[PDB]
């Protein structure tokens, strides 16, 4: 039981890293592209 | 998803993080 | 016990992506300003 | 064995994780040494 | 590795995001 | 934290992913 416990707290943990990489990929390729139409 | 920010999410990620702690330790008792 | 020690040591890995995320994160704003403030 | 096979899987998406935040990060890198140098 | 996207990522991401949901759902029957 | 490197971040991923491959391959044994 604790070991599916800290599988399932750790899969949230993964999920909220995903969101973040994500969030981060669009604004660095948003400033990429800013800079190349400059 | 689309309506957090940075410090909720560093909230969520310590939360979570704690009880992880908290279970491995009660699994070396 | 090769299932927790599998846990433990992946939640070292998750801590050190959480660390480089939180890095790339404030770079990433501080670009952001920067741009903004030119 | 249904614990095992969750732990096989994070470990694939550990390593998804990884790949994209040292993307990201060369990315950063670039555009902050091309502000730099701009 | 050099020869992935980022849309195939998410897709490999959804992919071990959901297999591991069925696991955990069948561990809990 | 703040005293680490990229590189070292590099280091340790690597280190405790070749554990962790480790203590899975000897599960299936």
């Amino acid at each position: 039981n604790n070991l599916l416990r800290a599988i399932e707290a750790q899969q949230h943990l993964l999920q909220l890293t995903v969101w973040g990489i994500k969030q981060l990929q669009a604004r660095i390729l948003a400033v990429e592209r800013y800079l190349k139409d400059q | 998803w689309n309506e957090m920010t940075w410090m909720e999410w560093e909230r969520e990620i310590e939360n979570y993080t704690k009880l992880i702690y908290k279970i491995l330790e009660e699994s070396q008792e």
